[PDB]
């Protein structure tokens, strides 16, 4: 029958069926517990809801996927809750984060058929997928989500792992940071549930400077950068350059008191530790995916911190589709879609044949 | 015997019409 493709987000689950322009459903990547008298779980709002009474956890912090109990909530969630349907009944594309260890890849593949006892399955890696999404099958995609980003150069489809760059920084580490500078400016921002207010004023009044010095000087000389927001309490907190000092830390994450590479420099880095005959491919289809890579004036900024790192001769050219926060689970819907994937399809009849090594 | 197979599946990703895919919602 229909596919099913899971984009298993470090901090959003995006699920639906292979076919679909965009994902039936995207919730929350978190699982709830009764908290005490020592039902019994709770998955994505309604744990959030619920929170006074269960002790939530994050299954995929950072995108690997670290407790195998609480993963089991998500995809039963995904599949009865979400999507309302007999997982036996169709073939599931999972996706998985760049550098997923092997062992990791064959328990997502153990759960599936032996757990949920699905047809066939799939696990791709979300960067390629996202490059798929964009017509392409060579590139170097740039996701930045909630947990981790990563810099991933694909050749002729498929990912070349030794070039493959990582910074444990992403929009959660945004909102974070915003509410650090918010709290000190006096405003309270601390329960989980009040960093929520902070994440909505992110993603409303944030955006990338070209020039983090220029619109620096503009906000201390002016007042043309000021955007106000209305906290719930009726409060009304104004920001000038906190809007785009928070983003900065993508390029400059001693921000947040990090000493690794910012995100163009690990862009270019991925570049030059891939073959030298296939940079300019790279610099030609710069990729960028990822709930993070929406703020305003990210493509701009990063065709100029790019093209100041490269060769003047190099063509640089930056890719950032509007269906961006969903480019993985576009990619694994047109991939499981198409009619030569079918081939490709692990069966339980291959797994039960040969085991979970039979996913590599 | 299967790189075919991938190097037809590449062909219909590059030309694959992101639309003829059913509107969510
Ligand atoms: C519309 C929305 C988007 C989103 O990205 O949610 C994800 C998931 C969310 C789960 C924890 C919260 C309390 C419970 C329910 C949230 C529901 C909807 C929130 O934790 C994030 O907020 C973190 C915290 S701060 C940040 O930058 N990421 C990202
Ligand atoms: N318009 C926006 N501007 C800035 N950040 C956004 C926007 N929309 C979503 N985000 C952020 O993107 C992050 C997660 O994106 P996503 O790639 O979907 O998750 P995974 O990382 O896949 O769960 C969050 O930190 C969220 O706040
Ligand atoms: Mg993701």
């Amino acid at each position: 029958t229909t596919a099913l493709v899971c984009d298993n987000g470090s901090g959003l689950v995006k699920a639906g069926f292979a076919g679909d322009d965009a994902p039936r459903a995207v919730f929350p990547s978190i699982v709830g517990r009764p908290r005490h008298q020592g039902k019994d779980s709770y998955v994505g709002d309604e744990a959030q809801s619920k929170r006074g009474i269960l002790t939530l956890k994050y299954p995929i912090e950072h995108g690997i996927i670290t407790n195998w109990d609480d993963m089991e909530k998500i995809w039963h969630h995904t599949f009865y809750n979400e999507l309302r349907v007999a997982p036996e009944e169709h073939p599931t594309l999972l996706t998985e984060a760049p550098l997923n260890p092997k062992a990791n890849r064959e328990k997502m593949t153990q759960i599936m058929f032996e757990t949920f006892n699905v047809p066939a399955m799939y696990v791709a890696i979300q960067a390629v997928l996202s490059l798929y999404a964009s017509g392409r099958t060579t590139g170097i995609v740039l996701d930045s989500g909630d947990g981790v980003t990563h810099n991933v150069p694909i050749y002729e489809g498929y990912a070349l792992p030794h070039a493959i760059m990582r910074l444990d920084l992403a929009g959660r580490d945004l909102t974070d940071y915003l509410m650090k500078i918010l709290t000190e400016r006096g405003y309270s921002f601390v329960t989980t549930a009040e960093r929520e207010i902070v994440r909505d004023i992110k993603e409303k009044l944030c955006y990338v400077a070209l020039d983090f010095e220029n619109e620096m000087a503009t906000a201390a000389s002016s007042s043309s950068l000021e955007k106000s927001y209305e906290l719930p309490d009726g409060q009304v907190i104004t920001i000038g350059n906190e809007r785009f000092r928070c983003p900065e830390t993508l390029f400059q994450p001693s921000f947040i008191g990090m000493e690794s590479a910012g995100i163009h420099e690990t862009t270019y880095n991925s570049i030059m530790k891939c073959d030298i005959d296939i940079r300019k491919d790279l610099y030609a289809n710069n990729v960028m995916s990822g709930g993070t890579t929406m703020y305003p004036g990210i493509a701009d900024r990063m065709q100029k911190e790019i093209t100041a790192l490269a060769p003047s001769t190099m063509k640089i050219k930056i890719i950032a589709p509007p269906e961006r926060k969903y480019s993985v689970w576009i990619g694994g819907s047109i991939l499981a879609s198409l009619s030569t994937f079918q081939q490709m399809w692990i069966t339980k009849q291959e797994y039960d044949e040969a085991g979970p090594s039979i996913v590599h | 015997d299967l790189p075919k197979v991938a190097e037809n599946l590449k062909s219909q990703l590059e030309g694959f019409n992101q639309d003829k895919l059913k509107n969510a919602s």
